């Protein structure tokens, strides 16, 4: 029934957990606590296995440990500045190079998997500081310049015409500006590591500069300069939709340091960069 | 007997009186592209038994002091055979394998390995900003890379195994296709791995699909340390199938 | 345009734009 | 037009929200989704596999693989104590193995958990250790009587080098909290000689152990949140 | 017929009250307006016992005093105070140990029963005043921080990118934000009251504090330091739905002390503390 | 779209309005609910129940 | 079914691209890849004649390559400027000929075609700045005054009372204004090039000028004279819906001059004017 | 009347979305519309068209029609080279032409592409040629031996003025970019003599050849962006 | 999805989010 | 005015104004 | 919930709130 | 309420108040 079907999304009843049935003692030459870690599998013993135990009516469910809840929520991914100082012209525009590698927060969830395919929404939060007093009328330009497209170099660049890319004007005083994007790869699926080069010399670059190119991300201040200077900041948010991951992997465990790279600072006492307590022995809890 | 195995793959057989079982990375077999998830046009090639059989690295020391072993696919089999042939005679490739890892000692000895199958392995440097590991650091070869030895130049790249040689903590990697050679158990570890990558064939140039990572979680001891407890490894590759052929590559 | 279900309890699973990446979360299972 | 009431809420943006909105790129058509091993569905099939505990984390071993092994050795005295943790899935010695990692993305845990331990001495070396679980309001045992009373498993050593734990789920509420926090604190595991570590001559005087954790079948997590076992102190540049 | 359920529902007849029956004089050893109040129950006498009655029809309905009519309805839980008076980067963001016992209205009425289990509506009023004349553009982030999870101790702390954490976003001059958050105990039902504590020492905690913990409110003003210093508070309003509440009790007689206890204050003059006025004697109505 | 009229009383807030709004914990799942004695649905359940008169409530 | 024709619109595979079927050696004297391009015909031979291909399921679709797709986004075609100096009475309106040949952008891709019949959708980006400091109540008027109806000559004007004009009133605050316009020519198509004249004598006009009135855009500012005086630049955007074009041709080459003109500048070294990068010789790829 | 929930994007304008709007010509009937020679639909009707490429662009052809052909003459070394080219369909010798004009307006691209080569030498002048492709992964071959060893045809000129080379899709993305990046970087073209340019005596020692180029079947262009290849550095004026 | 009844006067009772904790006050009795 | 369709998943599609100018992209084909 | 009515005219008599004070002016007669 | 046609594209012509002068521009001939 695919009513039936939308009462357990509702309830959030999709994914049972199993129920624990009543063990008995027992003796037998069948040792089921005991396996071989060797073989590179875990014992699938159960507790029935090992206590006696009761029947117990599991009510527990897995859904919001799928994979479309663990990344499907909205984080910051980028803090865009635009703030004038003393020249509106210079500082009234800027650009960004898009990845999703400059706030830990999502990077890490995203990097418990080799490779993700989903779709994204990106969601904007800007916010405008009157430096001087008044904020006047601001109107903002997001526009998506994808790789090979013109990016403008001043604020009246012709390429803010948006004959062909995507833009999204924003109003101040308006809702916060949404859209989607369909998965973007010319592959099957974002890779979140990649061993290798983008040639064979020792001059070639490595990782995922290589294959995770998302092209910029042009914004300007649509409004002509005003008496008053103003700073506004854009937060831009992210949360994929419809996503599929492969290949799970160890979490990060030291902070990170640039994007598109796996490499890490370590100071001269170790224990200072990794999540590990140091304990005062091995017996006291 | 369950503690016996026979993997016979071309021209060659391996065995083993002593195994843990195998594990095949994923539950997922090596098998050729299929149609439907092909790109590439042209007819590929498929060597098969002559590039399909086991190929045998040069073996490695393991004392009390050793801190690992790695070695990236299909970079450890360049120079092999037909398979090595292959690989740069075509823009691309694709392959699965079967990776046996062998190491006997006696029962007075003790300690224990982790052999695990890293996909995308993508390695990190040490305090050294935004500079990345050089291609030449993790194309070693069959040589393979011994941790605890190298001359620091700065594309060198991280040497901490409790690290995982990119910033994740090593009692996770059996998160992994992974098995433990435990001396006083097994004698040789078997893992057989299918292709892993966001595209159906790569550059077996320029891309590494898997690492293979060999630590010595628990330290080797005996009361006979003279004898020397080598490790060795032998791969054969599954599936093996190239496209794009020209003029054959020169690295470096 | 909508899937609707009946059973009464219909369920309007409303798609308001054309394109795939523009509807919310997926369902599990 | 359709008269309408705005609600509370309107305008307002939620980062867990679930709403459509307009695509960017119309016409895009998405590039065919291959075959790819090792597709996961379900955070729960990760928790369900083993890692190992960093369990002799002492500060002179963080850094060294070391942390990952517990020594055993002949004894003079009897029922010595091996080993003591807590067994809170997220409390610190088994903060950083794999579930417990995730489970530091949820607010709420339950179910039962797997304890396993491989021995790797010598063949010839032999073994008998006790497991034992210790359900909470009490102190951790401070003798092997005292920790046998509750949950446990004598362990002897053999041609099958591990062995495995359950730690029921026996609490008063249906789930605890992930995190440190008395009232939801779920008991001790520990660790005593059986009888002792016994060698013939002329082999090695002590030998390792490692120590495995995973999730049961009931193992669940609930509230999702942001974790505390990773931050970032600055920009994460180019 | 569901139907002829929503015509009661919207006429607000859903629970109907007994009409009273014509009752004629009687004479007899039965005696219903005497009985034991040593039994622990109420005489169950009704007035067509007492007096002769004629027949009324009764419309009066019970729907205004059902559980969910008594606590559905929004009451103040807490006031958020940002200050901007000397320092923007320290005095832009604050946090508040979640609670419900705060404000005496929705507390007493909560506390009208030992247990209660319901799903809560949170609706937000902030009002921003312009101490030194403009506000500019005041942008606010709300974020529900779950015990454990890291709080931020700076503006810019790398927590307020709310990767996985829930965020509500307000924007000056849009309608006032709202969400639901679904019945959160490990429980089977909130606490009003706990005669326990969390451990068994001298030095152990009594009460609710034990078992509810429902983390922390963490939030700031997103807009950047501004000219005009602004003060702007932030009202939370609490509102239960789909409510279940057991063991009714006493009303709270005195006034509250603190949070999480039922501690009181006594003065020499006891009738001063409570709602009880005094008579001048028994006989003076 | 869709022309509408946006009516008096949008955008307000009533504290006795009876409105829908998204959840800020999407997917979770709530404690199952079990049976605890002393149930109450309707508070003419407590008007129906005796409680004393403090009839004799003078100063002192 | 019009429901499965839904679905492929929603995923966008209404056009999909043939596949490529396993071919093999070959040896006839069929010579596919000899042909004659004098016939001014392409030689049709697919890659399965002239190597061994192997089968292959194509994904692709050309949904995005069609005309409704390239010309269907809205780009940029003028910004208006009303900028209060010295005297409101006339600075505050002012006119433009309408007509889509002063932004680059825009003009490239529909010039791409000889003909074209559309339907259009303008979409105005207001936005005022304060050049004083405060903006007030900004009421914007845009009238469209086809050929021949009488133009204003003052703020004032009868004209604009719009007894029969279209007129669009926009309040500074709300929502960007737009509306839908259908195909305006008095011919089948528009006119992307015209080789004609409106006469036959030396001084009669060529080019499109000829054939595209489309008349003009009247704008103003309603609000009256305010103490601060505001810069107020409207943008406008314009899409193409329900889209058909006719006779391909090739793309602008060189820079535009003029509008309604293919006259174009040339300087003394000409592979400055064109995007041809020169090349070194014959072999340096 | 009817409750609703302002969504987050209400009110923006995105010059993408696809949205209906008031008409402000209400009751207005389009002229009829009649029949035109010449309809295009869709863009992959022009990519499928041949374009002559502007090869032989040195700085000293430019702005001539020379820089569209190739000179071939009696050589008196064996093998040599002829010219040279990148394929990526939007690189630059074959960037002005039709095909990589559109592509200009899109960032990715796939599909196996045409190449044509009409020789203009007399009817009495021979010759035979090598047109290779390269796939990616190596550097341009150094001779005609390391050419022949990708895929080719071996071009006898005869009655039939012109043959096509197909430029097989091999990659390992499904698609590539059509800008100038590395990674999906498609290879080379090169052509060589095979034998000779041989004509009989009183006839011209040199000839023209022209090069052409368009998409296959399976040619197909994703994601509209706008074109570097033309922009505007002032006003246009009336 | 939302409850549609029929008697004519149908009541279409509408659940616009997809969590149960998203809905008005409950019905009594 | 819109033209709804069934098979159950109804496409309904919805033309808002009265006027063909005013509606939204066409199909392709 | 609506009573809708049929004849085709359909009278959509929508009641957007749960009580009857919410709704418009009565009908005459 | 509005009056509702079928042929399938149906005609949904709303009249969202109850005056008749509330209703658009009237239908020709
Ligand atoms: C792996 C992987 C996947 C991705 C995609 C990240 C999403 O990046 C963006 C963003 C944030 C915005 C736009 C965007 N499209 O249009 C607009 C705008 F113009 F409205 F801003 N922004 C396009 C991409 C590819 O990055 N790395
Ligand atoms: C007993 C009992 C029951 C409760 C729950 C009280 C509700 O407390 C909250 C509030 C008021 C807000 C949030 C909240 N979730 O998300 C957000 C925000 F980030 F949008 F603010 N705030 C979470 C809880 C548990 O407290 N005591
Ligand atoms: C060829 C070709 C086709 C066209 C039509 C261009 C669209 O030009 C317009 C614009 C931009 C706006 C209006 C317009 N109608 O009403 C209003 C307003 F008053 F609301 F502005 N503006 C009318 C035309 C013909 O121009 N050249």
């Amino acid at each position: 029934n695919p009513v039936e079907r939308y009462v357990d999304e509702v309830l959030n009843e999709v994914l049972v957990v199993p129920n624990i049935n009543q063990s008995h003692p027992t003796t037998s030459n069948a040792a089921p606590v005991l396996d071989a870690a060797e073989t590179g599998h875990t014992n699938k013993i159960q507790p029935e296995d090992t206590i006696e135990t009761r029947y117990v009516q599991s009510s527990q469910t897995l859904d919001e440990m799928s994979v479309e809840s663990f990344l499907g929520r909205s984080g910051c991914i980028h803090e865009s500045v635009l703030d004038i100082v003393d020249n509106y012209n210079d500082q009234s525009f800027t650009k960004w190079n898009i990845n999703l590698q400059e706030m830990a927060q999502i990077r890490r969830k995203f990097e418990m998997f080799t490779y993700a395919r989903f779709d994204s929404e990106i969601t904007m939060v800007p916010s405008v500081a009157a430096k001087d007093g008044h904020i006047g009328h601001i109107v903002m330009q997001y526009m998506y310049v994808p790789p090979g497209a013109p990016i403008p170099t001043t604020r009246d660049d012709y390429a803010w015409q948006s004959g062909t890319n995507a833009s999204v004007f924003w109003q101040h005083g308006q809702p916060f500006p949404r859209f989607s994007l369909p998965f973007l790869s010319i592959a099957s699926a974002y890779y979140m590591f990649y061993d290798g080069y983008d040639g064979d010399t020792y001059k070639s670059r490595y990782g995922t500069v290589v294959t995770n190119d998302m092209g910029t991300l042009c914004s300007r201040i649509v409004t002509s300069e005003q008496l008053h200077k103003v700073k506004v900041v854009t937060r831009i948010y992210h949360k994929a939709k419809h996503t599929k991951a492969w290949c799970p992997r160890p979490p990060r465990a030291v902070q990170y340091s640039h994007t598109h790279t796996t490499n890490y600072k370590l100071s001269s006492e170790v224990h200072n960069d990794v999540a590990i307590r140091p304990r005062t022995n091995l017996t006291t809890v | 007997s369950d503690r016996i195995i026979q993997i016979t793959r071309g021209d060659s057989t391996i065995t083993s009186q002593d195994v843990a079982n195998a594990v095949v990375g994923y539950g997922v077999w090596p098998h050729y592209l299929t149609p439907q998830d092909a790109t590439a046009i042209d007819k590929p090639t498929q060597p098969d038994t002559s590039s399909n059989r086991f190929y045998t690295l040069d073996s490695k020391m393991w004392n009390s002091t050793s801190k690992g072993w790695w070695w990236k696919l299909p970079d450890a089999l360049k120079d092999m055979g037909i398979f090595g042939e292959n690989m740069f005679y075509h823009f691309l490739g694709r392959s699965g394998y079967t990776v046996h890892v062998q190491c006997n000692a006696s029962k007075f000895h003790q300690g224990t390995l982790l052999v695990v199958m890293i996909p995308e392995h993508q390695l990190a440097t040490v305090n050294k900003g935004n500079v990345n590991a050089g291609y030449k650091y993790t194309h070693p070869g069959e040589a393979g890379r011994e941790v605890g030895t190298q001359v620091e130049n700065e594309k060198q790249p991280s040497d901490d195994n409790w690290l995982n040689f990119d910033g994740t903590l090593l009692g996770n990697l059996l998160i992994f296709p992974h098995q433990f050679i435990n001396l006083r158990s097994n004698n040789s570890a078997t893992l057989i791995v299918p292709y892993v990558n966001a595209v159906p064939m790569d550059s077996m140039v320029r891309h590494n699909n898997w690492s293979l990572v060999i630590i010595p979680v628990c330290q080797l001891q005996s009361n006979n340390i003279s004898n020397i407890v080598p490790i060795t490894v032998s791969i054969s590759p599954m599936c093996a199938e190239f496209s794009g052929a020209r003029a054959k590559t020169v690295v470096q | 345009g909508a899937q609707v279900s009946r059973q009464s309890i219909n369920y309007f699973n409303i798609n308001y734009f054309k394109d795939a990446a523009s509807s919310g979360a997926s369902r599990l299972d | 037009g359709l008269p309408v009431y705005v609600t509370p809420g309107s305008g307002q943006f939620m980062t867990t929200d679930d709403m459509q909105s307009p695509c960017a790129l119309p016409w895009y058509h998405p590039t065919k989704e291959i075959f790819i091993p090792g597709e996961v569905k379900n955070l729960i099939e990760m928790c369900q596999v083993d890692t190992l505990i960093p369990i002799n984390s002492t500060q002179s071993n963080i850094g060294n693989v070391s942390m990952y092994t517990v020594t055993l050795s002949p004894q003079t005295k009897l029922a010595e104590e091996i080993f003591a943790i807590k067994v809170d899935i997220a409390s610190h010695p088994l903060a950083t193995t794999l579930i417990g990692e995730i489970a530091s993305y949820f607010t709420h845990w339950t179910g039962s958990l797997r304890f396993s331990f491989m021995f790797c001495g010598t063949a010839n070396t032999t073994l008998k250790v006790l497991l034992a679980y210790t359900p909470p309001g009490i102190g951790k045992p401070r003798s092997r009587k005292e920790a046998m009373l509750g949950t446990h498993v004598v362990w002897d050593v053999g041609l099958q080098s591990t062995v495995s734990l359950v730690v029921p789920w026996i609490s008063a509420s249906q789930y605890r909290f992930t995190t440190p926090d008395t009232y939801s604190s779920a008991g001790y595991i520990t660790c005593w000689y059986q009888t002792n570590f016994v060698v013939p001559p002329n082999t090695p005087n002590t030998a390792e152990m490692l120590c495995f954790v995973s999730g049961c079948k009931d193992f669940c997590l609930r509230m999702a949140r942001d974790t505390d076992l990773h931050k970032q102190t600055g920009p994460i540049t180019q």
